[PDB]
RNA sequence: GCCCAUUCGGGUCUUGUAAUUGGAAUGAGUACAAUGUAAAUACCUUAACGAGGAACAACUGGAGGGCAAGUCUGGUGCCAGCAGCCGCGGUAAUUCCAGCUCCAGUAGCGUAUAUUAAAGUUGUUGCAGUUAAAAAGCUCGUAGUUGAACUUUGGGUCUGGU
RNA sequence: CGGCACCUUACGAGAAAUCAAAGUCUUUGGGUUCUGGGGGGAGUAUGGUCGCAAGGCUGAAACUUAAAGGAAUUGACGGAA
């Protein structure tokens, strides 16, 4: 990873799932980046600026992963009322 | 004679996609073949087996031809390729094709201590094909790489130097064994380490940035 | 009763006879070095084996801890003074890879023919065998010496003998005395 | 499942005993518990056994390969037993002649037949005192009658 | 390899083949000596002779696959034989029997039996038991083997090292 | 809360049929009993033991042999539809 005095070792650092963390593999067709557009005041969608999420494609094949999304949107800021925290 | 289909073929062509490495970090799928070879010039292309291969008919057999290729270099990429076609050329390409196709990254990672370059594998990594488990364990320095005559020139192909295995189950069904080898390395970039706890950024890939290259007119 | 006086069958066949390649590979390096027999090279790859073995075991344990670290520098040493080692490679985690063309390179065999003397490998190993060739003043006539790098500057000629000059040698004489009676 | 056996730390004599049980469906452990080398097998549980040389007789070969395989009844020295030799090479059984000494060897498979020679477990090495091989080459001549 | 390639070719530079030939060693042999040694041998040390394919001569196994290397030639024609196994043999044998080539190992190499590895095909690490061999027809049950959580945690204040 | 019971993906499995267990196993260790180690010879021989017997439990080797099996795939076939 790091070789004598940093000089990083190993490429294609991977993109890790915003959910589970759990790495997305070089072949995980499956996993998927969403891109959520910045919101502005009164309309707008500011152009060429996202909240990008990554997530796995485990969780997508199981179908806990539109919960997950929501979640993960709640926690930044991106949605009110939606995902509680308990059910 | 060029000519793409798939977008990330097209992006490829026009010289915005610098290594295969981009790829691999966005999963982006390579249907089209010649893109691999844009990137990669050092593609070792071995033949593993060509198993002769009979559907029985009415009359006769259906002799076709299951030839299995390996292809590599020695950064860290390999491809393994099966195809059975009739024309046993042409398989042997169908196969070729296949490999590059696939074409997948290996995490080398250090025996015990940095030092020098990695070129062994980073953790404890096993696959497996019906009945074949390949288990490959990192090796130290200089000790070769200890493995089944196919699994090692798999291993050269990648770029893995040294290195120990442990294949079980039925190794001389050959192909599958190969393909255990080839699930086991992949499961290396997966395999969460202490040196990928740290956050990072997710990156805009190259198919939503460069979009407007991409894509028919 | 005296007491056995040991052995090793020291230098070990590979695991399989017929790896095409690995064959291939052997042959190769017998050309380069001018061996006799695959069975040199066997002996080289155990001598080898050996070490990385050792080596291995030094790693098992933490260096900064005693044996580890003494017996280690030690080996690390030995491999300097035989001068398959560099002087920048001194780290143990080095040794581990060291490789066999290496060692091959470090004997009386071709530390005859790169610094001249004979030109041409098989010639030089020809003349250590005919009782030329005093890595000190003292007449190896073993190939597979290993030279010392230390005394790599010190192989001459023989004091005796011919191509040091001391005796013409034999068929000179005769030729001489051929001339004479004519 | 805690699969079978048992994963106490003071399970330890169970363990070994089952393993003792187990030992006894392993063949070639049975073999050499038992001594059926020794008490059987006609030779002694050795490599070589010299033996007298009754008859030659031609069998017939297993199958697919169709032919007569001139063996040996040879009668062991030591024990007393009579088995079947096959003789290698051309010729060979014409060498060997009859009532001769003659040096068998096993055939290779650890008793058992070997190939299509059904009922036949050893090669003639030597045939009173020399070495088949070495007759059929003629690099070395046989000692007169 | 090439100064130049109007066609050549010198071949200025480097390599392999010829019963050419020639100079230079050699110790395996022998042998005064001297060494050794209880005395000898032998070693090491030496004088002298002793190499040119005729020798001062390397064998063993193999040459379809497993598995390195012959779709060479003849003799054979289910024979005789090889073949661990797969198998080759029935008039086109690359597998038998000979020559040449050729491979492997090499003063060694084959065969036989044991045995270890390979065998996670004896399994503690580390196997299997729905169907491939394997769950007692069922429950009870002494030995054995095992067996829920709970009792002193946390903070400060100095003080030796590495 | 309880026993006599479907669908998808399997990331878990599995040689595969399939399996919500036959999963949490080369990323190998929850606790235990029992059973198996190529096929045959053979559930025989023998001895034990249990029985009124028939048989049961227990249980070999010699010798033999390169396959015996399993699962499925395509065929071919079937007095199957
Ligand atoms: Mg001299
Ligand atoms: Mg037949
Ligand atoms: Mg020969
Ligand atoms: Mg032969
Ligand atoms: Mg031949
Ligand atoms: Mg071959
Ligand atoms: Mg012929
Ligand atoms: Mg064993
Ligand atoms: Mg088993
Ligand atoms: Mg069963
Ligand atoms: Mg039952
Ligand atoms: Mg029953
Ligand atoms: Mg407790
Ligand atoms: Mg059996």
């Amino acid at each position: 990873m790091e070789n004598d005095k940093g000089q990083l070792v190993e490429l294609y650092v991977p993109r890790k799932c915003s959910a589970t963390n759990r790495i997305i593999k070089a072949k995980d067709h499956s996993s998927v980046q969403i891109n959520i557009a910045q919101v502005d005041e009164e309309g707008r969608a500011i152009p060429g600026e996202y909240v990008t999420y990554a997530l796995s494609g485990y969780i997508r094949a199981r179908g806990e992963a539109d919960d997950s999304l929501n979640r993960l949107a709640q926690q930044d800021g991106l949605l009110k009322n939606v995902w509680s925290y308990s059910r | 004679g060029w000519v793409p289909v798939t977008k990330l073929g097209r992006l490829v062509k026009a010289g915005k996609i610098s290594s295969i490495e981009e790829i691999f970090l966005h999963s982006l799928p390579v249907k089209e073949f010649q893109i691999i070879d844009q990137l990669l010039p050092n593609l070792k292309d071995e033949v593993m087996n060509i198993k002769p291969v009979q559907k029985q008919t009415r009359a006769g057999q259906r002799t076709r031809f299951k030839a299995v290729v390996v292809v590599g270099d020695s950064n860290g990429h390999v491809g393994l390729g099966i195809k059975t076609a009739k024309e046993v050329a042409g398989a042997i390409r169908a196969g070729i094709i296949i490999a590059k196709l696939s074409v997948i990254p290996i995490r080398r990672g250090y025996w015990g201590t940095n030092l020098g370059q990695p070129h062994s594998l980073a953790t404890k990594t096993s696959g497996k094909c019906g009945s074949v488990s390949v288990r490959l364990i990192p090796a130290p320095r200089g000790s070769g790489i200890v493995a089944s005559p196919a699994v090692k020139k798999l291993m050269q192909l990648a770029g893995v130097e040294d290195v120990y295995t442990s294949s079980t189950g039925s190794t001389r069904t050959l192909e599958n064994t190969l393909k255990a080898a080839f699930v086991a390395i992949g499961n290396t970039y997966g395999f969460l380490t202490p040196n990928l706890w740290e956050v990072q950024a997710l990156t805009p890939s190259p198919m939503d940035v460069y979009a407007d290259y991409a894509t028919a007119s | 009763p005296r007491a056995p006086r040991t052995y090793s069958k020291t230098y070990s066949t590979p695991k399989r006879p017929y790896e095409s390649a690995r064959l291939d590979a052997e042959l190769k390096l017998a050309g380069e070095y001018g061996l006799k027999n695959k069975r040199e090279i066997y002996r080289i790859s155990f001598q080898l084996s050996k070490i990385r073995r050792a080596a291995r075991d030094l790693l098992t344990r933490d260096e900064k801890d005693p044996k580890r670290l003494f017996e280690g520098n030690a080996l690390i040493r030995r491999l300097v003074r035989i001068g398959v080692l560099s002087e920048d490679k001194k780290k143990l985690d080095y040794v581990l890879a060291l490789k066999v063309e290496d060692f091959l390179e470090r004997r009386l065999q071709t530390q005859v023919y790169k610094l001249g003397l004979a030109k041409s490998v098989h010639h030089a190993r020809v003349l250590i065998s005919q009782r030329h060739i005093a890595v000190g003043k003292q007449i190896v006539n073993i190939p597979s010496f290993m030279v010392r790098l230390e005394s790599e500057k010190h192989i001459d000629f023989a004091r005796t003998s011919p191509f040091g000059g001391a005796r013409p040698g034999r068929v000179a004489r005769k030729r001489a005395a051929a001339a004479g009676g004519e | 499942m805690g699969k079978g056996k048992p994963r106490g730390l003071n399970s330890a004599r169970k363990l070994r005993v089952h393993r003792r049980n187990n030992r006894w469906a392993e063949t070639t452990y049975k073999k050499r518990l038992l001594g059926t080398a020794f008490k059987s097998s006609p030779f002694g549980g050795s490599s070589h056994a010299k033996g007298i040389v009754l008859e030659k007789i031609g069998i017939e070969s297993k199958q697919p390969n169709s032919a007569i395989r001139k063996c040996v009844r040879v009668q062991l020295i030591k024990n007393g037993k009579k088995v079947t030799a096959f003789v290698p090479n051309d010729g060979c059984l014409n060498f060997v002649d009859e009532n001769d000494e003659v040096l068998l060897a096993g055939f290779g498979r650890k008793g058992k037949a070997k190939g299509d020679i059904p009922g036949v477990r050893f090669k003639v090495v030597k045939v009173s005192g020399v070495s088949l091989l070495a007759l059929w080459k003629e690099k070395k001549e046989k000692p007169r009658s």
